[PDB]
């Protein structure tokens, strides 16, 4: 019942940069609020306990500390090591111990323009009648992008790959469900783009020609 | 070294009953306690349960009524019942131990147990400067991930992270980046003892 | 050796209404935690700044205990978390409040042919609360001009008005009893430990 509602996820920043994660509550949680970070290819790992405590083995850098209401997680310098998920956590009230939504630690770099690429299914994918449409952006920085599909001018997922650690971008590609014939009906299927970073993208389209 | 461990890993039927496991090490198991956190894919932690040195029981309130948490101090192993599974319950539970103080702390998490709860039955998937290539649709909840001909050329390829379809299937969409100013894709389904290749010459 | 009241708060064949506000100073209790963790399946058992798990090793001075009976639908509110009706005038927990608020479904035993009686709740009262204080004043509320001299009646209708709690198997936000227990620890020393 009692809220954790963390500051907004998407904070970027380069390293030896003083981010400071900021976690707040619905009311007066006292010391009982604790830190986690989580690198998403491994296991969760703490790092502030009573809000005031340095975890054994956590440098003197985090330097997480708080009171009464307000907390922030602070990283005066960074490292390689450091960009992952945290999470905070209070011990308020026991048994129903929450946690918060997070907030991802991404490298920063330039702003990296995308290359798009829409490519119509071969007979090797039309042998499936209920085919799909496909879309690819590739090495984007920014993490905000949107691709829309207003047709010619069955919706499904799209999948965001991690920061490739060699560019530091970014890569999306999308799916899109049709039913029997809902593809060969119509002619022209647009994916539409959109990136905060790559303005004037007209126009691109399947072909059937 | 002191590490917790995990088991009962794997796919179940919606409904059907499941034990979780967590192995200690080095550690005193009989005088700390243990809780659960679950992270659904994708998503953040959430707290599903502990059972204290005193054996008293805990859980949460999307938790309690069918989940069941046991102590057994003998093994130095924390156990987790449950009974009746959804699909909103697909999480890695996370085992934790709680560490010495006046609140509640967890300084010490296992690998996580994996369970995936869903009754659809194993299928196999398909083949269906610029950049192409082979669209795994159809596919299974996997560890080993498609790689281009044993993974020949790796500084263009792609491989986003998995998707789920609306007829409950998963999906992989791996590409290349290939100049462009004729590969072959090899599709890994080892679970299932399954490969294939097919070329992309537009 | 094995002497605890804790089951005088619990089982008490009738529960005190939220204007009665039945505390008790436990003191001098060294077992029957059991009572507490070990008991009917419980609607609620939301603990505070104290360890429910660390209690049994750990000696407070003082336990007090408090039980009411309050609809299901008003099972939350006990808390920090000032918010509602039962909050702002009948009931309401400090800013650190170290205890446990146990609470569980007693429609099988209040269960009444007629009801509507027997029980109240505080409809305004905001110009006056405190926590840890009972206000059982009810004379008349401010309201119209003359707050009718205690001979109140037609057009001073503004006092309080009781439950209407009849559930004969037709309520679904039923009365549940609750027990809050809370600790206290001062320049004295501890007499409710564990047992040894």
């Amino acid at each position: 019942d009692i809220q954790m509602t963390q500051s907004p996820s998407s904070l970027s920043a380069s390293l030896g940069d003083r981010v400071t994660i900021t976690c707040r509550a619905s009311q007066t949680i006292g010391r009982f609020l604790n830190w986690y970070q989580q690198k998403p290819g491994k296991a969760p790992k703490l790092l502030i306990y009573g809000a005031s405590s340095l975890q054994i083995g956590v440098p003197s850098r985090f330097s997480g500390s708080g009171s009464g209401t307000d907390f922030t997680l602070t990283i005066s310098s960074l490292q390689p090591e450091d960009f992952a998920t945290y999470y905070c956590q209070q011990s308020y009230s026991m048994p129903p111990v929450t946690f918060g939504q997070g907030t991802r630690l991404e490298i920063k770099r330039t702003v990296a323009a995308p290359s798009v690429f829409i490519f119509p299914p071969s007979d090797e994918q039309l042998k499936s009648g209920t085919a799909s449409v496909v879309c690819l952006l590739n090495n984007f920085y920014p993490r905000e992008a949107k691709v829309q599909w207003k047709v010619d001018n069955g919706n499904s997922q799209e999948s965001v790959t991690e920061q490739d650690s060699k560019d530091s971008t970014y890569s999306l590609s999308s799916t899109l469900t049709l039913s029997k014939a809902d593809y060969e009906k119509h002619k022209v299927y647009a994916c539409e783009v959109t990136h905060q970073g790559l303005s004037s993208p007209v126009t691109k389209s399947f072909n059937r020609g | 070294e002191v590490q917790l461990a995990e088991s009962g890993g794997g796919l179940v039927q919606p409904g059907g009953s499941l034990r979780l496991s967590c192995a200690a090490s080095g550690f005193t198991f009989s005088t700390y306690d243990m809780h659960w956190v679950r992270q659904v894919t994708g998503n953040g932690l959430e707290w599903v349960s502990t059972i204290g040195t005193g054996g008293d029981t805990y859980y949460s309130d999307s938790v309690k009524g069918r989940f069941t948490v046991s102590r057994e101090n003998a093994k130095n192993a924390l156990f987790l019942q449950i009974n009746g599974l959804r699909a909103g319950d697909t999480a890695v539970y996370y085992c934790a131990r709680g560490g010495s103080g006046q609140f509640w702390y967890f300084d010490l998490w296992g690998r996580g147990t994996l369970v995936t709860v869903s009754s659809a039955s194993t299928k196999g998937p398909s083949v269906f400067t610029a950049a192409l290539g082979c669209l795994v649709k159809d596919y299974f909840p996997e560890p080993v991930t498609v790689s281009w001909n044993s993974g020949a050329l790796t500084s263009g390829v792609h491989t986003f992270p998995a998707v789920l379809q609306s007829s409950g299937l998963y999906s992989l969409s791996s590409v290349v980046t290939v100049p462009s100013s004729t590969y072959i894709c090899n599709v890994n389904h080892k679970p299932s003892n399954t490969k294939v290749d097919k070329r992309v010459e537009p | 050796t094995n002497l605890c009241p804790f089951h005088e708060v619990f089982n008490a064949t009738t529960f005190a209404s939220v204007y009665a506000w039945n505390r008790k100073r436990i003191s001098n209790c060294v077992a029957d935690y059991s009572v507490i963790y070990n008991f009917a399946p419980f609607f609620a058992f939301k603990c505070y700044g104290v360890s429910p798990t660390k209690l049994n090793d750990l000696c407070f001075t003082n336990v007090y205990a408090d039980s009411f009976v309050i609809r299901g639908n008003e099972v939350s509110q006990i808390a920090p978390g000032q918010t509602g009706n039962i909050a702002d005038y009948n009931y309401k927990l400090p800013d650190d409040f170290t205890g446990c608020v146990i609470a569980w479904n007693s429609n099988k035993l209040d269960s009444k042919p007629s009801g509507n009686y027997n029980y109240l709740y505080r409809l305004l009262r905001k110009s006056k609360l405190k926590p840890f204080e009972r206000d059982i004043s009810t004379e008349i509320y401010q309201a119209g001009n003359k707050p009718c001299n205690g001979v109140a009646g037609p057009n001073c209708y503004s006092p309080l008005q009781s439950y209407g709690f009849r559930p004969t198997y037709g309520v679904g936000h039923q009365p549940y009893r609750v027990v809050v227990l809370s600790f206290e620890l001062l320049h004295a020393p501890a007499t409710v430990c564990g047992p040894k």
